[PDB]
RNA sequence: GGGGGGAACCUGGGGAACUGAAACAUCUCAGUACCCAGAGGAGAGGAAAGAGAAAUCGACUCCCUGAGUAGCGGCGAGCGA
RNA sequence: CUGUUGGGAAGCAGCGCCAGAGAGGGUGAAAGCCCCGUAGGCGAAAGGUGGGGGGAUAGGUGAGGGUACCCGAGUACCCCGUGGUUCGUGGAGCCAUGGGGGAAUCUGGGCGGACCACCGCCUAAGGCUAAGUACUCCGGGUGACCGAUAGCGCACCAGUACCGUGAGGGAAAGGUGAAAAGAACCCCGGGAGGGGAGUGAAAUAGAGCCUGAAACCGUGGGCUUACAAGCAGUCACGGCCCCGAGGGGUUGUGGCGUGCCUAUUGAAGCAUGAGCCGGCGACUCACGGUCGUGGGCGAGCUUAAGCCGUUGAGGCGGAGGCGUAGGGAAACCGAGUCCGAACAGGGCGCAGCGGCCGCAAAGUCCGCGGCCGUGGACCCGAAACCGGGC
RNA sequence: GUGGAGCCUGGGAGUGAGGGCGCGAGCGAUAACGUCCGCGUCCGAGCGCGGGAACAACCGAGACCGCCAGCUAAGGCCCCC
RNA sequence: GGAUGACCCCAGGCGGUAGGGGAGCGUUCCCGAUGCCGAUGAAGGCCGACCCGCGAGGGCGGCUGGAGGUAAGGGAAGUGC
RNA sequence: GGGCCUGACUGCGAGGCCUGCAAGCCGAGCAGGGGCGAAAGCCGGGCCUAGUGAACCGGUGGUCCCGUGUGGAAGGGCCAU
């Protein structure tokens, strides 16, 4: 018996255009363009997954960096004292801290302080 | 089609009952007269043919 | 080994019979693979680059006009070239053996004895040719159609009378197979019927 | 039991290798034929078994030896089959080589000859030719080795 | 009576090459492709100046097998009763 | 047959009936019983056939003994040149014959692979001869055959249109609906086209007609954009819009970021290929082989062509093949054998678990799968060579 | 020393254009992103990740998936960062 | 572990070109099928932010479409661009 | 340097070196018949490593293995060159 290729490489086809929706010109209307548009968009996606853990701890680190620099130490030298006073708040919340609770952040400081 | 017996193969060589390939020793078809005795006589003797050449030789001989 | 009721006028009398104790699914698997592509046509056929219609010609220069280089236009990458390795006519079948074979029938009766599906009888009373009296025949032996039933015998009358039924399978003794009796749901044989089966199986 | 449940044993019908469909299936592009070669080519190589690149064949240096025939070819003379005291050992009074044939022993258009492998048992067994010790075995178990013409 | 035609099939008269031999000439492809004459629903063959070792068989044709055997062969590639 | 939903019943429901017929195709949808059929039967005045039956006719028919009259001529036979055969000059016979020479009539002659003898086989140089075999223009039957880029080159006004001086090459192009009920009439328009009316179950089924994808081109709307550096995305956050601790769309800014394929030591690469989309497009089949594997049987295993049956029924058939013994160039011997003086040495060989039955196994058969051999053998591509014609 | 160690038999391959670097030599000119061997290594096939401004083979390190968690490597900590 | 692919717990491996092996998905066709799904709407088309699946895919829902489609389990290939 | 000599053996060959194959290399020991030596013993060419050529085809000597119905023969095989 004969199988012609019928309707299986239109739907192959679709489900990459459909994944492509919103890129410019023919990277959303060529199955071609699609394709390749999705391979890139892919390795980006991975690759910025793990980036993004790095993106949010600068970002973490330079706020904390402020804070700490309103009562007169650096990162480096309160992180430090954190670790002699073993307090283990981590730098999501400790920026947290230095914002949304100043009072808290302040005494950590002199935790740290006094740590050394 | 059914494979064909390589005759050159089933003229020199043969599949003892344990499916080895047996020959006879090369060197001296002429040339003998400086040959010591030895060389002539270990020369007359049949020898078994190293594995990869053995096998295959015996893809060739399909009805032995 | 296996106690096969018979249909008697005098009554339902009980016959003793050696099949086989096992039953081996693969080997009942491999006989109506046999049965079925044997029975194949085999006549799927297509056109080779050289059956079909057209010219060797060369259909523009091999250098120089900016195309594609091509040879003649039968060839597969031609929309109407010829068709790569398509089917041709060809021959299915094949010899299982035949201790296979007649070891794979007695299974094929065995599991329905086994089951209490397989059912021998003497006579049909009354059954000339008629579908109607092969129904009320049946009906008496308990055949009321809920199953499907191969009927082996080898009065013709019988079999004419049985055959449009659509439950009911008719076979000569002389084409008791294995297919056709796993197809079904019950097996009901003559005793004659049942004896060139025995003198078959052994 | 009923047509759904006819099924080949596990192992009994394998799927084929499919080459050439696909990066997923490990085997496309290049079909498991590697990058370029004589053997890529749809075609391929010279016979495997005899060719060796040019050089002369490791059959080809070795020499002839013996009888090979001539025309008008192979000279008829009678032909034996040895057949072992021990393959006897299921036959009753009398074998001879029609026997032999039958039971799947001797073949067709073969003289019989008795060998003297296993132990002879009582039986008069005709044939065209014996061991010396098919005799001497025959003989002591009080068999009867009638020799034919 | 002949003439001319007929898809293949058939017999006869002529008869390549690419290719294969990892070059090539003998060899292969192949008595194939093809040209031609003729035949007919078929054609050819056919009633032993046979076979070939069986004290044997008994026209010819065709299938299976014998058998990739016997052999043939730049004893190569291969060919093949 | 009735009811019921529906444009329509054959669907669903109730109650029946036929069947040597429940193959299949139709009918407004899905029908054994409406139609055409199917099972089973029936049929030729005329022409064709007639291999079967019957009848004619042609033709067919003894034994001794003697006689030695006849038994296929430029033939046999020999030599020379070749062909055929498995036989390529080979020890080269046999069959055929272009050249030369050239018999005999059974006490004649040819053959059994140079040749000779022996022993046998056969009757050359005249002719005919059914059947079993081949093919498929033609008719029928049937598909684990195609379904409009497929299947024939052609489903259709195709060996056409068209191309070529010519031989020759050689397309594309199927589908309204159940029924034309194929849209009267009016309106704008020269017409084309459309808007109403009307038909239809349905009119983006309106003839440029089933379904109606994609590229490609518009109209409308949401978000967005004129200080901005870009393989076009991706991660984050925020703004706006939409659907209702959530999600969809959009994207301002910030982070990151060298297309796909091919070929390469190495490509984003300024190395190859690709305008984009849709469809066609490349590892197969037969036979043999070699391993592996699922079964059958097991010192055995297995049949081939056929024959009988069946009409999607299987059975028979043992000819033959593989295996049961090897060694040796061979004679030959044989669990051995070969080399050898050897009783020497060496090469190649030789060998089940259980309480009689199990099992498991030589081996072999069949299925399956990998790979190999032969074929075009994964697909496409030369320049060329050859034949017959134009 | 129990390791995607090793050995034996058999089925299937692909590869037989390498390249940079370190060390040891020959050739070259104590030239070449040169060339030819040896030991090793990486790229090839890790053009996946960090560092080196960017950059196959230099330094760091062998990416099963997810996390808005933590520790380090080379390299860095004035701003771009 | 429990006896066997029943699921659990602990541990370890899991970059990858040529290439070897394994397990699956889907397409056409056959058995299953005188069956079953179907006008209260088949196949095909267009959507979906939903469900299952690692994935290839499979469901389900709305619209279109208007007459076909075909299960568990197996079989065969003109089988995936 | 001299004496006697022909082991510049025949039939084999445990075990190895080397090695992709095929080759190449070393070889104690047993038997036959010898050489030299009082003997122990040595001797299967040469202090050693180059001085060489696989098959096919054919010649010559021997062998008496095959001999196309049989006895021969033709022609082959085997050993040696
Ligand atoms: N007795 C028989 N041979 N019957 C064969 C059945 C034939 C047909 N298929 C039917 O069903 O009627
Ligand atoms: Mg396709
Ligand atoms: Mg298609
Ligand atoms: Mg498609
Ligand atoms: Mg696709
Ligand atoms: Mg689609
Ligand atoms: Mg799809
Ligand atoms: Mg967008
Ligand atoms: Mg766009
Ligand atoms: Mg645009
Ligand atoms: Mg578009
Ligand atoms: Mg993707
Ligand atoms: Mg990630
Ligand atoms: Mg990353
Ligand atoms: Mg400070
Ligand atoms: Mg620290
Ligand atoms: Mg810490
Ligand atoms: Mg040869
Ligand atoms: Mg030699
Ligand atoms: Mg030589
Ligand atoms: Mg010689
Ligand atoms: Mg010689
Ligand atoms: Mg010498
Ligand atoms: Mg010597
Ligand atoms: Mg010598
Ligand atoms: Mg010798
Ligand atoms: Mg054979
Ligand atoms: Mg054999
Ligand atoms: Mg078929
Ligand atoms: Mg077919
Ligand atoms: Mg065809
Ligand atoms: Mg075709
Ligand atoms: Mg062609
Ligand atoms: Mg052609
Ligand atoms: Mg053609
Ligand atoms: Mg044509
Ligand atoms: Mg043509
Ligand atoms: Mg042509
Ligand atoms: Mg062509
Ligand atoms: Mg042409
Ligand atoms: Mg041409
Ligand atoms: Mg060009
Ligand atoms: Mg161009
Ligand atoms: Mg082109
Ligand atoms: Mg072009
Ligand atoms: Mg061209
Ligand atoms: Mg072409
Ligand atoms: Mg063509
Ligand atoms: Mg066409
Ligand atoms: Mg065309
Ligand atoms: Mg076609
Ligand atoms: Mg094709
Ligand atoms: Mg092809
Ligand atoms: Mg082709
Ligand atoms: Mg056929
Ligand atoms: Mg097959
Ligand atoms: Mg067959
Ligand atoms: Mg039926
Ligand atoms: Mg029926
Ligand atoms: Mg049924
Ligand atoms: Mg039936
Ligand atoms: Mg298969
Ligand atoms: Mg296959
Ligand atoms: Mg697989
Ligand atoms: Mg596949
Ligand atoms: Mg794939
Ligand atoms: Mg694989
Ligand atoms: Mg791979
Ligand atoms: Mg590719
Ligand atoms: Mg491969
Ligand atoms: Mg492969
Ligand atoms: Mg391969
Ligand atoms: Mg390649
Ligand atoms: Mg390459
Ligand atoms: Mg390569
Ligand atoms: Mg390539
Ligand atoms: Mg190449
Ligand atoms: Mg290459
Ligand atoms: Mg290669
Ligand atoms: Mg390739
Ligand atoms: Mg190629
Ligand atoms: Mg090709
Ligand atoms: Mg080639
Ligand atoms: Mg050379
Ligand atoms: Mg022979
Ligand atoms: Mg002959
Ligand atoms: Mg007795
Ligand atoms: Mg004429
Ligand atoms: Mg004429
Ligand atoms: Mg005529
Ligand atoms: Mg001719
Ligand atoms: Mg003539
Ligand atoms: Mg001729
Ligand atoms: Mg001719
Ligand atoms: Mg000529
Ligand atoms: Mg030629
Ligand atoms: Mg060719
Ligand atoms: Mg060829
Ligand atoms: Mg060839
Ligand atoms: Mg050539
Ligand atoms: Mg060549
Ligand atoms: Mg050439
Ligand atoms: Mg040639
Ligand atoms: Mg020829
Ligand atoms: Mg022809
Ligand atoms: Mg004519
Ligand atoms: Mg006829
Ligand atoms: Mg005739
Ligand atoms: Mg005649
Ligand atoms: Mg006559
Ligand atoms: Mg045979
Ligand atoms: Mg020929
Ligand atoms: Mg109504
Ligand atoms: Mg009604
Ligand atoms: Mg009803
Ligand atoms: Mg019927
Ligand atoms: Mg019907
Ligand atoms: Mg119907
Ligand atoms: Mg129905
Ligand atoms: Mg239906
Ligand atoms: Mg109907
Ligand atoms: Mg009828
Ligand atoms: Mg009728
Ligand atoms: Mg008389
Ligand atoms: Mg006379
Ligand atoms: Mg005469
Ligand atoms: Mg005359
Ligand atoms: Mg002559
Ligand atoms: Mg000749
Ligand atoms: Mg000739
Ligand atoms: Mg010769
Ligand atoms: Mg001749
Ligand atoms: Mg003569
Ligand atoms: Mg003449
Ligand atoms: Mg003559
Ligand atoms: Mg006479
Ligand atoms: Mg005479
Ligand atoms: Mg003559
Ligand atoms: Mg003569
Ligand atoms: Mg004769
Ligand atoms: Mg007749
Ligand atoms: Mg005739
Ligand atoms: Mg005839
Ligand atoms: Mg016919
Ligand atoms: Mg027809
Ligand atoms: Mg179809
Ligand atoms: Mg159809
Ligand atoms: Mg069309
Ligand atoms: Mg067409
Ligand atoms: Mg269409
Ligand atoms: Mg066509
Ligand atoms: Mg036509
Ligand atoms: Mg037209
Ligand atoms: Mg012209
Ligand atoms: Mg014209
Ligand atoms: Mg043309
Ligand atoms: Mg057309
Ligand atoms: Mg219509
Ligand atoms: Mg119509
Ligand atoms: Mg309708
Ligand atoms: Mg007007
Ligand atoms: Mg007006
Ligand atoms: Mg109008
Ligand atoms: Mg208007
Ligand atoms: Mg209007
Ligand atoms: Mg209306
Ligand atoms: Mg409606
Ligand atoms: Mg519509
Ligand atoms: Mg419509
Ligand atoms: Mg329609
Ligand atoms: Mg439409
Ligand atoms: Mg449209
Ligand atoms: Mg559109
Ligand atoms: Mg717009
Ligand atoms: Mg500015
Ligand atoms: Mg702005
Ligand atoms: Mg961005
Ligand atoms: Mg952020
Ligand atoms: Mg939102
Ligand atoms: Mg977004
Ligand atoms: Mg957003
Ligand atoms: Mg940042
Ligand atoms: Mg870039
Ligand atoms: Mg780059
Ligand atoms: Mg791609
Ligand atoms: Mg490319
Ligand atoms: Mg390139
Ligand atoms: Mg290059
Ligand atoms: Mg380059
Ligand atoms: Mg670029
Ligand atoms: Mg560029
Ligand atoms: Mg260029
Ligand atoms: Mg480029
Ligand atoms: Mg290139
Ligand atoms: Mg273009
Ligand atoms: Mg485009
Ligand atoms: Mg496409
Ligand atoms: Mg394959
Ligand atoms: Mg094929
Ligand atoms: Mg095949
Ligand atoms: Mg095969
Ligand atoms: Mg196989
Ligand atoms: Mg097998
Ligand atoms: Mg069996
Ligand atoms: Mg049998
Ligand atoms: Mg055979
Ligand atoms: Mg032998
Ligand atoms: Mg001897
Ligand atoms: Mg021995
Ligand atoms: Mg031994
Ligand atoms: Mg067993
Ligand atoms: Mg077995
Ligand atoms: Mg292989
Ligand atoms: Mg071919
Ligand atoms: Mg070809
Ligand atoms: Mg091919
Ligand atoms: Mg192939
Ligand atoms: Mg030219
Ligand atoms: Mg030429
Ligand atoms: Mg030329
Ligand atoms: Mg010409
Ligand atoms: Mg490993
Ligand atoms: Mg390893
Ligand atoms: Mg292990
Ligand atoms: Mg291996
Ligand atoms: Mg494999
Ligand atoms: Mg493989
Ligand atoms: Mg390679
Ligand atoms: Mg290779
Ligand atoms: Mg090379
Ligand atoms: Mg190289
Ligand atoms: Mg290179
Ligand atoms: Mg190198
Ligand atoms: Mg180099
Ligand atoms: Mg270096
Ligand atoms: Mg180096
Ligand atoms: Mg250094
Ligand atoms: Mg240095
Ligand atoms: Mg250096
Ligand atoms: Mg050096
Ligand atoms: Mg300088
Ligand atoms: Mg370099
Ligand atoms: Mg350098
Ligand atoms: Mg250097
Ligand atoms: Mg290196
Ligand atoms: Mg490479
Ligand atoms: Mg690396
Ligand atoms: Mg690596
Ligand atoms: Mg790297
Ligand atoms: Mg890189
Ligand atoms: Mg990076
Ligand atoms: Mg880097
Ligand atoms: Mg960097
Ligand atoms: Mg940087
Ligand atoms: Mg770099
Ligand atoms: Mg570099
Ligand atoms: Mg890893
Ligand atoms: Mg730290
Ligand atoms: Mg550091
Ligand atoms: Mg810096
Ligand atoms: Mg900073
Ligand atoms: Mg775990
Ligand atoms: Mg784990
Ligand atoms: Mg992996
Ligand atoms: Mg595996
Ligand atoms: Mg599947
Ligand atoms: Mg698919
Ligand atoms: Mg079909
Ligand atoms: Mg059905
Ligand atoms: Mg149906
Ligand atoms: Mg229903
Ligand atoms: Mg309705
Ligand atoms: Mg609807
Ligand atoms: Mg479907
Ligand atoms: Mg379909
Ligand atoms: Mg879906
Ligand atoms: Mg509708
Ligand atoms: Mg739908
Ligand atoms: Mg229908
Ligand atoms: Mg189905
Ligand atoms: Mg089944
Ligand atoms: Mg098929
Ligand atoms: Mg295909
Ligand atoms: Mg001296
Ligand atoms: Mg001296
Ligand atoms: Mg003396
Ligand atoms: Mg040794
Ligand atoms: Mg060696
Ligand atoms: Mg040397
Ligand atoms: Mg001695
Ligand atoms: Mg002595
Ligand atoms: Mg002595
Ligand atoms: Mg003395
Ligand atoms: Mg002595
Ligand atoms: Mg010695
Ligand atoms: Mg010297
Ligand atoms: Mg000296
Ligand atoms: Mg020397
Ligand atoms: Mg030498
Ligand atoms: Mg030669
Ligand atoms: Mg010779
Ligand atoms: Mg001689
Ligand atoms: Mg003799
Ligand atoms: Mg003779
Ligand atoms: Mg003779
Ligand atoms: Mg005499
Ligand atoms: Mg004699
Ligand atoms: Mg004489
Ligand atoms: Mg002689
Ligand atoms: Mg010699």
């Amino acid at each position: 018996p004969r199988a012609k290729t019928g309707v299986v490489r239109r739907r192959k086809h679709k489900k990459i255009l459909k994944l492509a929706k919103g890129y410019w010109g023919l990277r959303s209307k060529s199955f071609r363009k699609a394709r390749e548009t999705l391979f890139a968009a892919g390795n980006y996606a991975y690759a910025h997954r793990k980036r993004r853990k790095r993106d949010f701890r600068r970002l973490w680190i330079v706020r904390i960096n402020a804070a700490c620099r309103q009562h007169g130490l650096n990162y480096s030298t309160f992180i430090h004292g954190l670790k002699k006073a073993g307090i283990e708040v981590d730098r999501k919340n400790l920026a947290d801290l230095a914002v949304r609770e100043p009072q808290v952040f302040a005494e950590l400081v002199e935790r740290a302080k006094a740590a050394q | 089609p059914k494979m064909k017996t390589h005759k050159g193969a089933k003229k020199r060589v043969k599949i003892t009952a344990s499916g080895k390939v047996v020959a006879m020793k090369t060197g001296k078809r002429h040339l003998n007269w400086q040959k010591s005795g030895k060389e002539i006589r270990q020369k007359g003797r049949k020898f078994v043919l190293a594995k990869p050449e053995a096998e295959r030789i015996k893809l060739l001989l399909p009805y032995e | 080994v296996y106690q096969i009721p018979v249909l008697s006028p005098s009554g339902r009398r009980e016959l003793a019979a050696d099949l086989p104790a096992e039953i081996n699914p693969h080997l009942l698997w491999e006989v109506v693979r046999w049965q079925l592509a044997k029975r194949r046509r085999g006549t799927a056929s297509t056109k080779t680059r050289g059956e079909v219609a057209y010219s060797g010609r060369k259909i523009w220069p091999q250098k120089h006009t900016g195309r594609a280089r091509h040879g003649d236009i039968g060839a597969p990458i031609f929309v109407g070239g010829g068709v790569v390795f398509g089917p041709k006519p060809r021959d299915y079948s094949y010899t299982l053996p035949k201790k296979v074979r007649k070891k794979g029938l007695a299974m094929a009766v065995a599991d329905r004895a086994r089951e209490g599906k397989l059912l021998l009888v003497e006579a049909f009373a009354g059954v000339n040719g008629k579908t109607k009296e092969f129904l009320a025949w049946a009906k008496e032996a308990g055949l009321d159609g809920s199953e499907s039933v191969l009927l082996v015998t080898g009065n013709e009358l019988v079999r004419r009378a049985a055959r449009n039924l659509p439950w009911v399978v008719t076979l000569a003794p002389e084409g008791l197979n294995v297919y056709d009796i796993v197809r079904t749901e019950r097996l009901v044989m003559d005793l004659d019927a049942w004896e060139v089966f025995q003198n078959r199986i052994g | 039991m009923k047509l759904s449940d006819l099924r080949p044993n596990p192992g009994a019908n394998k799927r084929r290798k499919r080459v050439g469909r696909g990066p997923g299936s490990g085997h496309g592009k290049t079909a498991t034929r590697g990058h370029k070669g004589q053997k890529s080519r749809s075609g391929g190589l010279k016979d495997p078994r005899r060719f060796e690149g040019g050089r002369s064949t490791t059959l080809m240096r070795l020499p002839k030896r013996g009888m090979q025939g001539q025309v008008p070819g192979e000279i008829k003379r009678p032909r034996y089959q040895g057949v072992n005291l021990k393959d006897l050992a299921r036959f009753e009074g009398e074998v001879t080589p029609e026997l032999l044939v039958r039971a799947g022993l001797l073949k067709k258009g073969y003289r019989l000859k008795i060998l003297g492998e296993g132990e002879a048992k009582p039986l008069k067994v005709v044939a065209h030719a014996f061991s010396k010790s098919a005799l001497e075995k025959l003989k002591a178990a009080g068999g009867e080795p009638v020799l034919l013409e």
